[PDB]
RNA sequence: GUAAGUUUAGAUUAUAGCCAAAAGAGGGGCUCUUCUGGAACGGAAAAAACCUUUAAUAGUGAAUAAUUAACAACA
């Protein structure tokens, strides 16, 4: 228990110095989850886009006006209706067509 | 009751909590315990890749291989020719590392690396803030560059 | 009779402004005097700014593990680490345990510091407290 | 931040300033060949030396300062004591 | 001087394993419960 | 200003750890302020003292009239006595000096760690 | 401690401040006279005049300065 900090989330840490003073010796084996403190996979029986046809279903109206299918996916994204409004030529013309992409 | 005694209350005791350290004699074995198993795993080289910590000009630069660094001055080396970075503090690996007090013994670990290119920088304005500023009152600094490409790492257990 | 390369001169700087101040040489100009000033200022600031972010992610990384930013940069100073703001930020990104580590190690130097504060001097000093 | 600790410990205040890791060659060649002296190695180097030399100066005057007190001492204390025929 | 363009660049560095004991994620430093119960449950 | 200022007590000499005998030879002085918007004398003692630069080393002797021109100054500067642990260097040691914080010059640098 | 100074010859330009802070003098806040300092890119909220600040150069370094706040009465 030589250690100061908790050993169990991330890692084993134990800290040593060299005889001669000189290194700093740590070492880090990681630590596995406990099989015990995990729960199974569930056993009731996906790509992501299923699930937005789902949550953003077709009921009223047939497709729905524009206000309400800004706030049914505002409501679904947590985010405000500003940011889902549409923007002008001027703007969208600047946009740089290709953005340096490095490693 | 005994003389000195107080009873505890949200006064009487400080809000940190005294620890109690472990005895060095014993400790110190451990020390000596812990170095031994990290020299064998230094021996039998489990590790796979690494990262070094090594300062090279003004600044110090996290380093692994593969790396490039950019150094915004003349080195007067040749391109291609492998040079040695002689100032690290610190190196790593998967389950353990190791650190310098302040830098490690040069014995320990040795790193080299090789020169890219030699170039200098593009233009960077320095207008200046004067009444009547004027269109002509500006410079360009475009200083020197040079590019470093890092190589190897090495290391031995000689602790 | 080069007065129109003059413009170009101008114009080049000027072509991404809005407004007639884009196509017109007497605002043109004004503009394009002002952007490189305001540029050649923003240098200054940069490094600033970057050392504010250094110093902020490295204060939630030790947060997480309990260790304000303070106890952390001075116990390291008494341990003869010389690691630099910005690295310190490297370490905890990529090297999580690592960085554990190192707060193992800031934690036992305070808790060393405490107990010699404690101590009063008449104890020796501590293994990870040896200079 | 930490320099009234060093300073405890007889080190410098800044790790910037008088130390190894500043002074000492940052490289060298892999064949093994010495690195050129670093020009602000070299430069501080030189106001150092220049240092050196001017202290020794001041202390050779200094020395003569004082010194020449006692041979003037002397010359008045024998001027005191005169006699003649 | 070498073909490449010269231009600001925005970062000196250039690596291909910026990564060696893995990317920090929330779920780092967060203790595990028996049976993986979730908070609050009643089981 | 009043020579009690600088008339010494035994407490000062505890607590300075200086012996009011064998008074120390050479003095250090360094710039730790700004002349701008102080008078004119202020002004010319700095530069006469050669103090321009701040937190710059500098090497004086502890003679009177040194000693009147950093009082003059004695707010703007920082006095430490020289100490020579080992003593002057010599021609050969001339370019191995260096000046430590704590005040001792040696003649000798070696580039090993003090720890 | 430090590096300029005196004389001879030729020659112009300048010849209206501002504010802070001291010492006087009239008023009894003001009205003057005399001495000192100032002209941030930092700080006092924005802040020509107060404080920290020797020039200006690139850097994804480091140590510091001033720095809007402060913790009822019994003998």
């Amino acid at each position: 228990t030589y250690s100061s900090l908790p050993d169990d989330y991330n890692c084993q840490v134990d800290l040593a110095l060299t005889a001669d003073g000189r290194t700093i010796v740590c070492y880090h084996p990681s630590v596995d989850i406990p099989y015990e403190h995990t729960k199974p996979i569930p056993q009731p029986d996906e790509t992501h886009e299923q699930i937005l046809k789902a949550k953003l279903e077709v009921r009223k109206s047939k497709q729905l006006e524009q206000g309400p299918m800004i706030e049914q996916l505002s409501k679904v994204f947590y985010t405000t209706k500003h940011r889902w409004y549409p923007h002008g030529q001027y703007h969208n013309r600047r946009k740089k067509l290709n953005p340096p992409r490095d490693r | 009751y005994p003389q000195g005694y107080v009873p505890k209350t949200s006064l009487s005791s400080p809000p940190w909590q005294e620890v109690v350290l472990p005895d060095p004699v014993e400790e110190t074995r451990h020390h000596a315990e812990v170095v031994k198993r990290v020299n064998e795993l230094i021996a039998t080289g489990q590790y796979g890749r690494l990262f070094a910590v090594v300062h090279f000009a003004s600044h110090q630069w996290k380093v692994t291989a593969e790396d490039l660094i950019l150094i915004e001055n003349e080195l007067d080396i040749k391109c291609g020719e492998r040079i040695r970075l002689e100032k690290v503090l610190l190196v790593g690996a998967d389950n353990f590392t190791l650190l310098g007090k302040p830098l490690l013994r040069k014995e320990l670990v040795r790193v080299e690396a090789t020169v890219i290119e030699k170039t200098e920088s593009w233009p960077k304005i320095n207008m200046k803030f004067r009444k009547r500023k004027n269109f002509r009152k500006k410079k360009i600094i475009v200083n020197p560059q040079t590019i470093l490409r890092i190589n190897t790492i090495e290391i031995a257990p000689r602790l | 009779t080069d007065r129109y390369w003059r413009v170009q001169e101008v114009l080049k700087h000027a072509q991404h402004f809005r407004g007639r101040k884009n196509r017109c040489y007497r605002l043109a100009v004004r503009a394009v005097t002002r952007a490189f000033v305001k540029c050649t200022k923003a240098r200054r600031l940069k490094k600033r700014n970057l050392r504010t972010l250094w110093i902020n992610r490295i204060t939630a990384a030790s947060q997480e593990h309990g260790l304000k930013y303070p106890a952390f940069i001075v116990n390291l100073i008494k341990c003869q680490v010389e690691l630099n703001r910005k690295v310190l930020v490297d370490l905890a990104i990529y090297e999580p345990k690592t960085f554990k580590s190192l707060a193992a190690l800031a934690k036992r130097r305070q808790q060393e510091g405490f107990a010699a504060a404690l101590g009063d001097g008449k104890e020796p000093e501590g293994i990870f407290s040896r200079v | 931040a930490g320099g009234q600790w060093r300073l405890q410990q007889g080190l410098a205040a800044n790790p910037s300033g008088y130390g190894p890791l500043t002074e000492l060659p940052d490289w060298s060649f892999a064949d093994g060949r010495p690195a050129p002296p670093m020009k602000g190695q070299l430069r501080r180097k030189a106001q150092r030396e220049k240092l050196a030399r001017r202290v020794v100066l001041l202390t050779q005057e200094m020395d003569a300062g004082i010194q020449a007190w006692k041979l003037r001492q002397q010359k008045l204390q024998e001027e005191r004591k005169k006699e003649h025929d | 001087q070498s073909g490449l363009d010269v231009i600001r660049i925005r970062k000196p560095f250039h690596t291909d394993n910026p990564s060696i004991q893995g990317q920090w994620h929330p779920f780092t430093n967060k203790r595990t419960a028996l049976h993986g119960l979730r908070p609050r449950e009643l089981r | 200003i009043p020579d009690k200022v600088f008339q010494p007590k035994p407490e000062d000499h505890e607590k300075y750890g200086g012996d009011p005998q064998n008074p120390h030879k050479l003095h250090i002085v360094t710039r730790i302020r700004s002349t701008k918007r102080r008078p004119y004398w202020e002004k010319d003692t700095i530069k006469m003292l050669g103090l321009q630069k701040a937190h710059s080393p500098q090497i004086h002797k502890n003679i009177p009239s040194v000693n009147a021109k950093l009082k003059v100054v004695k707010h703007l500067i920082r006095i430490q006595p020289l100490k020579l642990p080992q003593g002057l260097p010599t021609e050969e040691t001339m370019s191995s000096t260096c000046l430590k914080s704590t005040g001792e010059l040696v003649v000798q640098w070696h580039l090993k760690p003090v720890e």
